[PDB]
């Protein structure tokens, strides 16, 4: 009759979502982009082809120490000051909550109104398309599976096979 | 080198062990894998028991007769960390078990009531209490028997 | 009812001498570095003085020092139960008397004061732990290694070695 | 969404998930060595 | 309770301490409780005093077993499909060792995987699918692959039905509390329209599909996924496509022959499964009845009728409330599906059902053991739940004078017979046995109980086995053999790998075992019986029906006051069972080995897994240990470092847990009470313990992990006794 579960964080899901998804821009243009025949050709001699590798776990490691640093910096002062103890104001904290973070201290906040209004109007832009991104990448998401199972001939495993018609794998279209 | 015998680097007894036994695994003169992708005794379960050569490391370890190796750990010629590696091992984890068994249980009797929370689970694991144990430099060692756990509580 | 901290002489005290014997480690290793060839455990003996006599031996030395050490070191406890150490720069520092804002008990926090000219025990802060995970650092790398910093020609960029032990 | 002085609930027997898993990794490293009886260390 | 409704929540009740029974689970921490909840959980005295939904909960907290055995089944058709070895099995039976499971080789785990057939390593199987598969009238391995779905399509339907009720606004009284049809609809169309649909893919595809099985071909140099269609041409050898006849009836022509079936009795010398030529016949002249039967009725009437003097008054009238019960008409029931369980486990030994079997010996005794504790521990239950009856069920006493109001006014009585039953029994019974041991230990076989001492002849035979086989020639028609093997009379030649069934001769060593059982099914429902009946009122305690069915023990006084009950009474009559059932396995397999199961080779000079041992040697119920648990065993505990192992690793566990039991069995309670203070005391001083007040075992909890125990202990040391001696040799 009808389910138990707007997860009170119903309010925090939403916002590893502008993460995700936002975030398969960086996959969805540049792909496709790619440049057909630019002219043409990817070649990346340079740091690469000749010192010994270049990467892969140093990749990580460089990588991602600046991931490291800013992802972390993004959630945990994303807002939340107050940050500490003792009694319910829910999310799982607000134990931030009433005050905001300080009583005349600095300046904590951005924007006059005293809050962090950044003002009224733009629904507009990103409540479309980007909760979009959260939808569009759902199914060019699930054109990663299209784009490439069925492991380009060099190899069928666990051999049930189990039939025989022609390939499969990616580059635009579709006989049909 | 004590009671029982020599470890691997020779131990007559310990190497009939490795052969008969384990190799008749072999026993089977075929059964049918010629070039077949299954039936996996063939590649290790043996070799996985067996590569363990003439080499299973080396680590001394005494065999005694029959050649199942005996562990003295007395802390001498070799054997040393078949009971203490592995022993405050067991100490060090142990205690950061009940470390947190004397604190998601130490942080609650209080607030509003608190009659049974525990069939619940609060923090599960305690998921803030939790790594007071690696946070545990010392600890206990000291602030159980001087303070908070104090005498007077005792 | 003893809410909470606490501590204090404590192991505030506890750090200090980790800092500034960590510090001290340090100067261990500084040597073999610039002019540079020798060092590792190099298992010293350690600097060794004249031909006139030793001989592999002439003792265990290394050993006594430390019994020396020994009521040296009872002696800084003959302070810190009862604060007596003329200087005072450790239990809290020196500037004579003072910090003792956390002597007679009552923190949470509490940073701390002590040097007259001038400035303080706090950018010895920093190179306090510098060298304390340092030394974590110094012998976490021997237990496969022994050596830093050539130019751009093929070291700076680790080419091939070879697990842990395993 | 979770901050500074103990959390969010959980059920009768998570301890189901808890004896299996977490003590499962542990076969998980009971196969990546697959053996013990002293252990080299790191 | 709130929260707080009626009416005026949908907001479900996730969090505030408590439910079930008032001055309830306190406020006040305790741990009781927390056995409480899963014990008891399905009950009826709280819930509501009102009938209706109970009867509402039942008909779909029951849905989720279809939908389970339904989860499970799948998961043994997918096993007994990719995991393969039928596949390999059934182009090569007689050959193979059957398997479904494997390990995966972590940590010590492989020995368990040991070559079983059709060349691969896995453990084997007690449990006859593999022959059920016989039927594939198709074969394929993801063929079953797809009966394996198709379970779990039945299944999430089967299992949204249980959705389909309770939680949704559910039916009501009337439903149910009309009973008048429910038979009629359950036997006429499914008992009867499932063997009747059985029959229609039972001849119809299977019988061809081993009819040219039993020969050789490899599969599917025979049988297609459609091929038995319209095309009653194969059909065609198996008997004609009716040729002139038009629906039964009589102006039919045979100047040769009678459909299929075509009755035999007997055993395929090919594979004695028992004829299939048959198995059609059988189970359409089944459904028919219940096709006619199923047509009764609506339904007092019938009881509301036949009285006398003595006889049953109240037999007019036995219960308005058999449409007001549930503990009443589960009780019943549990005696009969129960009961009705252990007469598979003969009719299966002495009569097999599926295409190799007995051949097979290990993957039917499992069987005739596995059934045969069903049609045991379903009927102390059909016991336990009567005295759930006789205690409560009703509201008031409105079931009045009648013939249980009657069977009750004689009950110090009953009971009072039934007894002395048993010590004439037991005296007759088992010392029988003691006898020989005191004089054949003395030793002077003169005068044992030997089957050639005391007096009975080189004979058994005259009795009625003799005039079983050989009662085709009776009103009987006929058909080579008998019904049943093992009779008397005549025949010989069954099977040409290892053997199967035989005669099985009698006199003394199964004259005295099956008495024992007479004296062990005795005082097993004494027990129960004197149990159930005193349910309620007693002069030990009339003010005894003031709690309910279990309550610990009334109080030290009386001078014991402390088992009477009815829990309990199911508590010391499992106990028995577990023996009236675990010595009756111990019968079967000690005969069927001793005698039976052995073998054939050239002049077919039969060889025993054990040349009659039996003979002069169980009458001395040493020899029970000399000839079985000793020499028997003698496999369990050689077992290591093998493949099967996993018994003999077992048999020491389970062999231990049982010894555990009987310290939950032998015990007090403040005991451990006591002493789980000088414990809750040393937490204390670290300050480890007190919330949630750590409590020792509710005295019948206690009971109920002895029991419980001494079973699963007492038992699969045998399970694993047994898989362990017809694995190998046997
Ligand atoms: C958090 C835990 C905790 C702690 C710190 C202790 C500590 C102690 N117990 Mg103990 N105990 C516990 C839980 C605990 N117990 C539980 C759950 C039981 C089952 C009823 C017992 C049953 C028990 C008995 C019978 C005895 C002790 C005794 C003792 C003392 C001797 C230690 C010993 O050898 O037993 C080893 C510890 C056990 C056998 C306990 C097993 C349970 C452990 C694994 C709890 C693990 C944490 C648990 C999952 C909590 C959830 C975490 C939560 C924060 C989310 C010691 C003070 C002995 C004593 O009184 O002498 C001083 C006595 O023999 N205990
Ligand atoms: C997704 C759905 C769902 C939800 C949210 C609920 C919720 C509820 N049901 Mg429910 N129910 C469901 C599906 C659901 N049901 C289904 C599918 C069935 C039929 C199969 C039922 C049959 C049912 C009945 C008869 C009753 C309820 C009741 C209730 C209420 C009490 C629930 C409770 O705490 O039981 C906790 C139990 C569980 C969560 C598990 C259910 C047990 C089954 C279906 C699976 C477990 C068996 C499993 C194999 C375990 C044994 C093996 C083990 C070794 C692992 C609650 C509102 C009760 C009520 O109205 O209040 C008195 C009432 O008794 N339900
Ligand atoms: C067709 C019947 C069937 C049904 C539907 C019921 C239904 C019921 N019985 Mg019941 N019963 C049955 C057959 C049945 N019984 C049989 C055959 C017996 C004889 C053994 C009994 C003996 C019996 C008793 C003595 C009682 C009931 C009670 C009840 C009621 C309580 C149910 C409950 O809370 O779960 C109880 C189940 C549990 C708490 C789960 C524990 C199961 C443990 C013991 C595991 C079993 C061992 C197994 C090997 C372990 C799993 C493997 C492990 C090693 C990993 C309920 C109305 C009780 C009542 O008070 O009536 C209102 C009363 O206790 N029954
Ligand atoms: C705690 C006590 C102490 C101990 C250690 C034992 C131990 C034992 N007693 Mg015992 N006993 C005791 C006190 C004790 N008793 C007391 C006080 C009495 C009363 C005087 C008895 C009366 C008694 C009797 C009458 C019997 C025993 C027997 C036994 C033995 C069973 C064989 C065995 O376990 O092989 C050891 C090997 C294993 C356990 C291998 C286990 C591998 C399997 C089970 C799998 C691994 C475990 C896994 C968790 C299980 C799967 C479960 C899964 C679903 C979670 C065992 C050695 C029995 C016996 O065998 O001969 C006398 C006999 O029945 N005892
Ligand atoms: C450099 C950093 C590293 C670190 C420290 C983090 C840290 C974080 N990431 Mg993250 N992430 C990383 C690499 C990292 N990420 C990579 C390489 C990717 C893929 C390219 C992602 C893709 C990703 C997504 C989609 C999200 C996060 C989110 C988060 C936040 C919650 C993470 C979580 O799962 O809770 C840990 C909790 C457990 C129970 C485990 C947290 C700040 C989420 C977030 O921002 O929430 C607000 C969500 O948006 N990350
Ligand atoms: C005045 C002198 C000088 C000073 C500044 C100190 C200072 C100190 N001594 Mg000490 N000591 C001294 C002379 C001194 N000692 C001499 C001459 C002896 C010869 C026995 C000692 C023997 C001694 C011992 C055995 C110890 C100290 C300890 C200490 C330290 C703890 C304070 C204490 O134990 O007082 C004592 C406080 C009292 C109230 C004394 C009680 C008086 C009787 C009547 C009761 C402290 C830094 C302790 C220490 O640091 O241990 C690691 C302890 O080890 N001293
Ligand atoms: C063959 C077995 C079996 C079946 C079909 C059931 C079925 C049921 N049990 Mg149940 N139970 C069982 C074994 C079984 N139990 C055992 C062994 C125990 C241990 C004592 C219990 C202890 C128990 C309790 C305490 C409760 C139930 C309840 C229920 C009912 C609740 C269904 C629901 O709420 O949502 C179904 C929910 C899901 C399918 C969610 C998925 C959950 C996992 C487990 C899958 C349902 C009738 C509840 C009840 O009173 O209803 C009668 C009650 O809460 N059971
Ligand atoms: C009646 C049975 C029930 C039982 C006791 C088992 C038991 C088992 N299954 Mg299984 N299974 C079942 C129903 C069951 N299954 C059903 C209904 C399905 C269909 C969804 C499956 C589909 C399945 C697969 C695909 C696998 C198993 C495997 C296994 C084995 C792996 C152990 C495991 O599950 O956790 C760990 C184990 C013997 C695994 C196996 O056989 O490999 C050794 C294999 O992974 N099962
Ligand atoms: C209830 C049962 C079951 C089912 C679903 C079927 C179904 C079918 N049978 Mg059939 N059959 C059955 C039991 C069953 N049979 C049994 C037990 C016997 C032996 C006594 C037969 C002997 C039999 C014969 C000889 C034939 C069929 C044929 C057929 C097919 C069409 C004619 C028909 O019987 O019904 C539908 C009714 C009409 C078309 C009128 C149909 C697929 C025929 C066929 O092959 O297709 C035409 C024909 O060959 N059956
Ligand atoms: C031994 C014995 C006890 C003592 C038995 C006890 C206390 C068994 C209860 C022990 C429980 C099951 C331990 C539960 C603790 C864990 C579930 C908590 C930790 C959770 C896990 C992760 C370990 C009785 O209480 C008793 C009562 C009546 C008759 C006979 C006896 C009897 O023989």
């Amino acid at each position: 009759s009808d389910p138990e579960s707007l997860r009170w964080n119903v309010q925090a899901e939403l916002v590893h979502s502008r993460w995700a998804m936002l975030g398969a821009a960086g996959i969805f243009i540049p792909e496709f982009l790619t440049k057909l025949g630019i002219l043409n050709t990817p070649s990346w001699y340079t740091a690469g082809e000749q010192e010994y590798f270049t990467d892969t776990t140093t990749l990580f490691i460089v990588e991602l120490v600046f991931i490291g640093w800013a992802e972390g910096r993004r959630w945990a002062d994303i807002l939340n000051p107050g940050c500490v103890n003792t009694d319910p104001i829910f999310p799982n904290n607000k134990l931030t909550g009433t005050d905001v973070g300080y009583p005349g201290g600095l300046w904590f906040d951005p924007l006059g109104w005293g809050s962090a209004s950044p003002q009224k109007l733009k629904e507009l832009r990103t409540k479309e398309i980007k909760n979009g991104r959260l939808a569009m990448l759902a199914v060019m998401g699930a054109w990663f599976q299209h784009i490439y199972t069925g492991t380009g001939p060099i190899d069928n495993l666990f051999a049930a096979h189990l039939a025989d018609p022609h390939a499969t794998i990616f580059a635009a279209f579709t006989p049909k | 080198d004590i009671a029982g015998l020599t470890p691997c680097k020779e131990s007559k007894q310990f190497a009939k062990r490795e052969k008969q036994a384990l190799k008749k695994l072999q026993a089977s003169l075929k059964l049918y894998a010629d070039d077949s992708a299954p039936a996996l005794a063939i590649k290790a379960t043996m070799e996985k028991t067996k590569k363990r050569f003439d080499n299973y490391g080396k680590y001394g370890l005494l065999c005694g007769s029959d050649g199942l190796p005996h562990l003295i750990v007395s802390g001498d010629q070799r054997h040393w960390g078949e009971f203490i590696t592995p022993g405050i091992l067991f100490l060090y984890i142990a205690g950061w078990i009940g470390w947190v068994g004397r604190s998601y249980l130490i942080a609650i009797r209080d607030e509003k009531k608190p009659t049974q929370k525990e069939i619940i689970i609060d923090v599960p694991l305690a998921s803030s209490l939790l790594f007071r144990g690696f946070s545990w430099p010392v600890a206990a060692y000291r602030e159980l028997l001087n303070g908070e756990l104090v005498d007077n509580n005792f | 009812l003893a809410e909470d901290p606490e501590n204090l002489r404590w192991f505030v005290q506890a750090e200090l001498v980790n800092g500034r014997w960590a510090m001290l480690g340090v100067a261990g290793m500084l040597l073999p570095e610039v002019f540079t060839s020798i060092g590792i455990i190099n298992v010293p003996k350690w600097y060794a003085a004249g031909k006139e006599e030793y001989f592999a031996s002439s003792s265990t030395l290394f050993v006594i020092e430390f019994i020396l050490s020994h009521y040296v070191e009872i002696r800084r406890w003959q302070d810190i139960k009862n604060p007596g150490s003329v200087n005072q720069d450790p239990i809290f520092k020196q500037y004579s008397l003072p910090a003792g804002e956390v002597g007679y008990p009552g923190g949470i926090f509490n940073p701390l004061n002590f040097a007259p000219t001038l400035e303080a025990k706090e950018k010895e802060i920093a190179n306090g732990r510098l060298m304390l995970a340092f030394l974590g650092f110094i012998i976490q790398h021997n237990v496969t290694g022994k050596g830093p910093f050539d130019n751009l020609l093929q070291h700076i960029s680790d080419p091939w070695h070879n697990t842990i032990v395993q | 969404m979770r901050d500074f002085k103990t959390y969010l609930s959980v059920a009768p027997v998570l301890s189901t998930l808890w004896f299996g898993s977490l003590a499962g990794l542990l076969i998980e490293i009971n196969r990546f060595f697959p053996d013990a009886l002293t252990f080299p260390f790191f | 309770l709130v929260d707080r409704d009626p009416i005026k929540t949908s907001f479900e009740q996730w969090a505030k301490p408590g439910h079930f029974s008032r001055t309830i689970a306190k406020g006040p921490d305790t741990t009781t409780w927390i056995w409480n909840l899963h014990a008891d959980a399905h009950d009826f005295d709280s819930h509501t005093s009102d009938l209706e939904e109970i009867s509402r909960k039942v008909f779909s907290a029951h849905f989720g077993q279809l939908s389970i055995i339904f989860l499970w089944l799948s998961g043994m058709y997918f096993h007994g499909a990719r995991f393969s070895n039928y596949e390999a099995w059934l182009n090569d039976p007689t050959h193979i060792g059957p398997s479904a499971q494997v390990v995966w080789p972590i940590v010590g785990q492989e020995i368990l995987n040991g070559d079983v057939g059709g060349g691969f390593r896995g453990i084997q199987i007690t449990s006859g699918f593999f022959q059920i598969w016989r039927a594939s009238g198709i074969t394929s391995e993801l063929q079953l692959y797809c009966t394996a779905i198709g379970a779990l399509v039945f299944a999430g339907l089967m299992l949204f039905a249980g959705w389909f009720h309770y939680h949704k606004a559910a039916p009501k009284l009337a439903w149910f509390q009309d009973v008048e049809s429910m038979l009629n609809h359950h036997l006429a169309g499914l008992l009867g329209l499932g063997s009747l649909s059985w029959a229609r893919h039972q001849v119809h595809v299977s019988l061809p599909i081993n009819q040219f099985l039993n020969a050789g071909v490899d599969p599917k140099e025979i049988p297609l996924p459609h091929e038995f269609i319209l095309n009653r041409d194969l059909l065609a050898q198996l008997y004609p496509s009716f040729a002139e006849g038009a629906t039964p009836f009589f102006t039919l022509n045979w100047s040769k022959y009678a459909d299929f079936l075509t009755f035999r009795g007997g055993l395929d010398p090919l594979t004695g499964g028992l004829w299939l030529t048959d198995i059609a016949h059988h189970h359409l002249a089944i459904a028919i009845l219940f096709l006619i039967a199923g047509h009764m009725y609506r339904i007092k009437d019938i009881l509301e009728a036949h009285k006398g003097p003595f006889t049953g008054q109240g037999h007019k009238g036995l219960y308005e409330i058999l449409t007001t019960s549930w503990h009443a008409q589960l009780s019943i029931n549990l005696a009969m599906l129960g009961s009705l369980t252990i007469v598979v486990a003969q009719h299966m030994y002495s009569m097999p059902p599926y295409p190799y079997l007995a051949t097979d010996y290990a993957t039917q005794l499992s069987l005739f053991t596995h059934h045969m504790w069903i049609g045991g521990f379903l009927i102390v239950g059909a016991a336990a739940h009567a005295a759930i009856f006789m205690v409560r069920d009703y509201d008031p006493t409105t079931r009045y004078n009648d013939l249980l109001d009657r069977v009750l006014r004689h009950r110090d009585a009953i009971i009072s017979h039934l007894n002395w039953v048993c010590i004439f029994l037991g005296f007759h019974s088992f010392g029988l046995y003691i006898h020989n041991d005191t004089m054949s230990a003395l030793g002077r076989p003169q005068d044992m109980f030997s089957d050639t001492a005391i007096q009975l002849q080189p004979v058994f035979a005259q009795w009625i086995q003799n005039t079983h086989a050989l009662a085709p020639g009776t009103t009987a028609p006929g058909a080579t053999a008998s019904t049943s093997l093992t009779w008397g009379g005549g025949d010989l030649v069954a099977v040409g790998n290892k053997v199967a069934l035989l005669p099985i001769p009698l006199g003394t060593a199964d004259f005295l075992v099956h008495h024992i059982h007479a004296f062990t099914i005795h005082v097993t429902v004494l027990i129960l019986l004197k149990g159930v009946l005193f349910a309620r009122s007693s002069r030990l305690i009339p003010d005894k029906a003031n709690l309910g069915f279990r309550f610990p023990c009334d109080g030290p006084g009386r001078g014991g006051t402390c088992q009477v009950s009815a829990w309990d009474h199911v508590f010391l009559g499992l106990f028995w069972m577990y023996n009236s059932i675990s010595v009756v396995i111990f019968h079967f397999s000690w005969k069927m080995q001793s005698d039976v199961w052995g073998t054939i080779n050239d002049q077919g000079v039969v060889t025993h897994i054990t040349a009659g041992n039996f003979a002069q040697s169980s009458i001395t119920i040493n020899g029970w240990l000399r000839d079985f648990l000793w020499a028997q065993a003698s496999q369990v505990i050689q077992s290591y470092g093998s493949s099967l192992s996993a018994y003999g690793l077992f048999f020491l566990g389970a062999h231990f847990v049982w010894a555990f039991s009987l310290m939950f069995l032998f015990s007090g309670r403040g005991y451990w009470q006591e002493l789980i203070e000088s414990i809750v005391w040393a937490h204390n001083k670290l300050k480890v313990a007190p919330a949630t007040q750590p409590r020792a075992l509710s005295i019948v909890q206690g009971r109920a992990v002895g029991v419980t125990h001494y079973l699963l202990g007492g038992i699969a040391t045998t399970w694993a006794f047994f898989l362990a001696r017809i694995i190998a040799v046997g």
